[PDB]
């Protein structure tokens, strides 16, 4: 069920994709885990369409962006998937951690805190996003506590 | 001196037992440096291409690696618009992996290996290393068109 997002991301941006995000609504857990289990190159042009469709200028792209990542961080850890698609997926999380507003990245970093406390971190490729978000937090010098203050408490919670 | 004793086995060994898809002869223009032909790796966009390389042997060779460029234009992540190669065994330790346990053939094999398998973690061309990764067919299209204008005949 991927090929009705590839004919949407080819024509225009945020006129037919944004309407597909609110019409599907059912779950992006069965639309990635099984769509990689058939063809891994179908789990990398789907994310290069979902992220193009869900820009951070509106709220029904940012909670889509905040839902697609928490499941995409969970599946690279949980699953025992091929090492050419973990390099592809972590090569889309890195290429898209640049233009985030404040209070979503501290919550994603809290998910990362939760992963480091207990959760079975079978691969350290999930912690590859922890560098770039601590950069992108620091560059936003505005009260979301400013960027650097949130970063220092974040590093304190990582360390402790 | 040592240059002569290596090059002697190597020139002779590249006329008698060169690696598959590969040849290397003492250049007819340049009777000091070596001309290689690496024939485009199977199931890569370089299929139907004959890629000429100049292998410059340094003076203190075999204490220094060979110095190789793609003289046939090549559309590739680890090869730029002037034929410069991102290769570990083209540099010395610790940045590189040349040592005397190797020879011109083992590296020219590692070159046909890199033509088939570009490394996206040593990009000379970020446009091609990205295209290779994120739009494989556009890289493979452009590299195959590349192979039809420059590596063809």
């Amino acid at each position: 069920m991927d090929q009705k997002i590839l004919s949407l991301a080819a024509e225009k941006t945020a006129d037919k994709l944004q309407e597909f995000l609110q019409t599907l609504r059912e779950g992006d857990l069965t639309n990635l885990l099984q769509n990689q289990a058939v063809k891994g190159k179908v789990a990398g042009a789907l994310l290069r369409a979902i992220f193009k469709g869900s820009p951070c200028s509106e709220e029904a792209g940012t909670l889509r962006r905040r839902k697609i990542y928490t499941c995409c961080i969970q599946l690279v850890e949980s699953g025992d998937l091929q090492k050419e698609i973990v390099s592809e997926i972590i090569g889309l999380l890195m290429l898209e951690a640049h233009h985030f507003p404040g209070p979503l990245l501290v919550e994603l970093a809290n998910e990362f805190i939760s992963a480091v406390r207990e959760g079975s971190l079978v691969n350290g490729k999930s912690l590859e996003l922890l560098p770039i978000i601590l950069t992108a937090l620091a560059t936003k010098k505005e009260n979301l506590l400013s960027g650097e203050e949130c970063k220092k408490q974040l590093i304190n919670t990582l360390c402790s | 001196m040592q240059r002569a004793s290596r090059l002697k086995r190597e020139l002779h060994m590249l006329a008698t037992e060169p690696p598959p898809g590969i040849t290397c002869w003492q250049d007819k223009d340049q009777m000091d440096d070596l001309r290689a032909q690496i024939l485009g790796g199977a199931n890569t966009p370089y299929e139907k291409g004959v890629f000429k390389l100049e292998v410059i042997i340094p003076e203190r060779y075999p204490f220094e690696p060979p110095q190789i460029r793609f003289l046939t234009p090549i559309y590739h992540p680890n090869i730029d618009s002037a034929g410069r190669i991102c290769l570990d065994v083209l540099k010395l330790p610790p940045k590189g992996a040349w040592r005397p346990s190797l020879n011109i053939a083992t590296v020219l094999t590692s070159i046909q290996l890199l033509m088939s398998e570009p490394n996206p973690d040593d990009p000379l061309m970020a446009d091609i290393s990205s295209e290779f990764k994120y739009n494989k067919p556009a890289f493979l299209k452009n590299a195959r068109q590349w192979t039809e204008k420059h590596a063809r005949q």
